[PDB]
């Protein structure tokens, strides 16, 4: 997300980029178990 | 001579703290570092007449905060347009000043290792984004003036020495918090209590701070490029979040223990502010610590299974 | 201000005075003059003066932006020194 | 008596009026409950006046405020019962300190100045 | 153990991308303006892409009805929706699971 | 120099006169000194709520951020002050100071200035009262103010 | 209880108070004796109106800030 985020700061207004990485960092939930995705892209996102 | 040196020193912090940044006043500025060393020697080995000295720190240390912040704003005012992303990427004035001295050291791999060793507070990712800014922004052209280089070197010196003074006060208060705020000491810890009282200045002032704002004390500046969300979901982080009182319990309860903990810390510091220095009782923070233990164990224990 | 003459026990004990809008904080006498002049302060912003016989308002003394919690008279009665929630001592000459 | 320390402390009638203003400003959203939000109103300086609780224990946690009230030159009183105070603030859980804040458009402003005036009468 | 990427590798690859964008002279994409020309049509494209799934099933469940409700409210109030969108892009860094 | 009685007088003067802007000006100066600097942006927000975005208050915001060295923010607030009231001159002064530090082109600002012809403000009125600047062009007035 | 305590240390002092207030009562009332003996309406009323006119003509002289909280006690020393 750090490298990806800077590479996005190249393309777009850093507000949009920080929104992108901020959306790629969330709490992923399945049945009765929860974690956060710090590392790796979340594909289900639209801008993914 | 402490009572002779100190009031004039505080007066100086008022003078330059009143002086707006981007207006250098370098000759008047360099007169602080002799008083910085003076307060360092007055603080370090004296260990005498603390009770008179405590209100004096409660006075000077906010001026120290506004002063180092002023040196930061003036220093970025100097580096403006050469490498502008450096404040956004580097939150702290200490990391800022040191890392800058490193970018101006000029004396590759020894640089990547060198700012990691000299700065020492820089996390891997922070080094990464900093290196990104080095490529996309940092001009790697010689500075506009060698006199400007000497000026920014001086600002690095006064900011570094001033921060060393603040940390020295943090260690001295860190020594005396046992008699200063016993309730907060017993409730959290000597180091973290010393960091809270250190950032908030006077214990009276830290009692004047609501319990909602205490959690964010000490938090590294929120940066949009840095990741935030944690499995505990706590957005405050900060000093108290690093305490054992929180970190001993599981990942789900850190948030509630943070809110309740900050509340009980505010109340405890208020009791310590209300009590005289001579007669103090830790019983209140004791039963409050028991209450927080009960809260953490109840929130940790899940509900019993229902009949299907 | 209830001014009680205790020299006369069964007649004319009290001479009541209307002092200040809000309550009365401190009352003093002219001292070396042998009394005969009283000065009163209260939470009204005025400090007012009285005589030991008429017991009437001779004049209202301004100068306090806020409540007047304390007052004291010079022994020679020339100058007045007071304090209040204005957090500043004040004089009268 | 509800502690030797806490001062000033109003009577039943003035307590009734003050609590009436508590409920009224609570309906006008001009009130801030709790010690922390009371402290915030004092630091901001928008607080008309501070109400606190006598029967609360320990008393010190409400005794940090009077110093701040005397610093900002804002009046304060002690209602006897925190249960009645919070009950007037519209919370079942008893509240210790409440704060009536400032609004220039408030319709109860005159009521707040009258009650506040009687409070300043009590302060001494 | 921290990020796998070393500052040397990141230096090289980031220098490659920057050198590419400079060689191509690529103007960066600005944040969507308060008034954008094709804005409403872009919102239309997004909403239709979201309704692509729901045009089929005759029986909607609760969550699907919430999503379709949001989308219909987006057609009904584009100005309120677009302003709701720009607000999130500028502000929220913390999101729901 | 002692700001305690200043804070008291500000609080009382707001109790009597919450609507007046100059009181919030002087308070914004008090919190601009930064003896506390804990409640600051919320004091700007309160000043904008009470004074309803007055040009004086906005100017004081831009001067506080000017003392925070941020000429983007301070420049924004000064521009907002221009949009509220042009004829107020201290806005123009703190402008040309901010553009002087940041380095933007001031020509259009001189054009809007000659179109503006501002006379208002304590610093500007002081310039008219210095008796050396009594009769002179507003341009050289600004030059002597900077 | 009514009149319960003995107060031994008091009696030794209280008799000093009956002697003290006794003699200063006689002396003070004697000064009053000379005064009411020798006054008259003319310089009595003229001096009275003069002093009252002075107090009515007083005005704020100066002020000195002191403490962070209000000044509760103000007392002038002897002389």
């Amino acid at each position: 997300f750090t490298l990806l985020n800077r590479l996005l700061r190249l393309i777009v207004d850093p507000n949009i980029a920080d929104y992108i990485t901020a959306k790629n960092n969330v709490v992923i939930n399945f049945k009765d178990m929860s974690h956060v995705n710090k590392y790796g892209l979340i594909r289900g996102l639209k801008f993914a | 001579n402490p009572f002779e040196i100190l009031p004039e020193s505080i007066e100086l912090f008022r003078t330059l703290a009143l002086i707006s940044p981007d207006r250098l006043s370098l000759s008047e500025t360099a007169q602080i570092l002799p008083k910085i060393v003076d307060l360092k020697r007055i603080l370090q080995q004296q260990e005498i007449d603390f009770i008179k000295l405590l209100p004096f720190f409660n006075e000077i240390i906010p001026l120290i905060k506004s002063n180092i912040k002023l040196m930061h704003n003036f220093l970025i005012s100097l580096y403006s347009r050469r490498f502008p992303e450096l404040s956004s990427l580097i939150p702290s004035p200490l990391q800022y000043s040191k890392v800058i001295s490193i970018l101006e050291n000029e004396n590759e791999s020894d640089e990547l290792f060198f700012h990691l060793e000299n700065k020492a507070k820089l996390t891997r990712e922070q080094i990464l984004v900093l290196t990104m800014s080095m490529k996309t922004s940092f001009k790697n052209k010689e500075p506009l003036d060698i006199k400007t280089r000497t000026q920014i070197l001086e600002a690095n010196s006064i900011l570094e020495n001033l921060w060393k003074l603040q940390e020295d006060i943090g260690q001295y208060i860190a020594s005396k918090i046992s008699i200063i705020a016993p309730n907060v000491c017993f409730l959290v810890g000597p180091e973290i209590a010393a960091q809270l009282i250190a950032h908030a200045g006077g214990v009276l002032e830290f009692s004047r701070i609501p319990s909602c704002n205490i959690a964010s004390i000490g938090k590294n500046k929120h940066l949009s490029h840095e990741l935030h969300t944690l499995e505990s979901g706590v957005r405050q982080e900060g000093y108290l979040f690093a305490s054992d009182m929180i970190q001993k319990f599981p990942v789900s309860v850190h948030k509630q223990m943070l809110r309740m903990l900050c509340a009980k810390v505010s109340l405890a510091a208020r009791v310590d502010a209300g009590q005289k220095n001579g007669d103090r009782n830790t019983v209140l923070a004791h039963k409050w610590k028991a209450e927080l233990s009960k809260k953490a164990r109840k929130l940790s224990e899940a509900p019993s299974i229902s009949e299907t | 201000i209830n001014v009680w003459d205790i020299r006369k026990r069964d007649e004319g004990q009290l001479n009541q005075i209307l002092a200040h809008r809000n309550i009365v904080t401190q009352v003093r006498f002219s001292k070396e003059d042998g009394g005969k002049k009283l000065v009163s302060c209260g939470y009204d912003n005025l400090i007012n003066v009285y005589s030991s016989d008429t017991w009437l308002k001779m004049g209202s003394l301004a100068g306090h932006t806020d409540k007047i919690i304390s007052l004291d008279i010079s022994n020679n009665s020339h100058f007045l020194v007071s304090g209040g929630w204005d957090r500043s001592i004040k004089l009268w000459n | 008596a509800p502690n030797p320390k806490a001062f000033p402390l109003a009577d039943a009638a003035l307590t009734q009026q003050i609590l009436d203003v508590v409920q009224q400003a609570a309906n006008l959203r001009q009130l801030k409950k709790g010690a922390n939000e009371a402290t915030k109103t004092l630091n901001r300086g928008i607080s008309e006046f501070i109400i606190m609780a006598a029967d609360c224990e320990p008393i010190e946690i409400l005794l940090h405020l009077p110093l701040l009230c005397e610093d900002k030159n804002v009046p304060y009183v002690f209602v006897p019962s925190r249960v009645a105070l919070g009950r007037a603030c519209g919370v079942s859980r008893p509240v210790i300190a409440a704060s009536i804040t400032t609004n220039d458009a408030s319709a109860i402003k005159t009521q707040i100045y009258a009650v506040k005036d009687k409070i300043e009468t009590l302060l001494i | 153990n921290g990020p796998e990427i070393t500052p040397e590798e990141a230096t090289t690859i980031f220098s490659v991308m920057v050198e590419w964008l400079e060689s191509r002279s690529f103007s960066p994409i600005p944040f969507p303006p308060l008034t954008y020309k094709n804005d409403t049509k872009i919102l239309v494209l997004a909403l239709e892409d979201l309704k692509d799934v729901y045009a089929s099933k005759v029986r909607l469940n609760a969550s699907e009805r919430e999503e379709l409700a949001l989308i219909e409210e987006a057609y009904d109030n584009p100005h309120d929706t677009l302003n709701r969108i720009k607000k999130y892009l500028l502000t929220q860094r913390v999101f729901k699971p | 120099g002692n700001l305690d009685q200043a804070e008291l007088l500000v609080t009382q003067a707001l109790q009597k006169f919450p609507s007046n802007a100059l009181l919030w000006v002087e308070q914004i100066k008090l919190f601009k000194h930064g003896n506390k600097s804990s409640l600051k942006k919320t004091i700007f927000q309160d000043a904008l709520r009470r004074t309803q975005n007055d040009h004086r208050v906005l100017l004081e915001i831009g001067v506080s951020f000017y003392a925070e060295a941020q000429y983007e923010t301070s420049l924004k607030w000064l521009e907002r002050a221009l949009k509220k009231c042009s004829r107020y001159g201290d806005t123009w002064v703190w402008l040309f100071r901010t553009y002087a530090r940041l380095g933007k082109d001031t020509v259009d600002l001189y054009n809007m200035f000659d179109q503006c012809e501002p006379t208002y403000g304590p610093e500007w009125i002081a310039a008219s009262k210095n008796v050396k600047m009594q009769y002179c062009t507003p341009r050289e007035i600004l030059l002597r103010l900077m | 209880d009514f009149f319960t305590p003995a107060t031994s240390e008091l009696i030794f002092a209280r008799r000093f108070l009956i002697n003290y207030s006794l003699e200063r009562s006689r002396k003070r009332l004697q000064k009053e004796m000379e005064r009411h003996q020798k006054f008259n309406t003319r310089q009595e009323l003229l001096s009275r109106r003069t002093e009252l006119q002075r107090m009515a003509n007083l005005e704020l002289a100066g002020s000195q800030l002191v403490s962070t909280k209000p000044i509760s006690a103000v007392s002038l020393s002897t002389d």
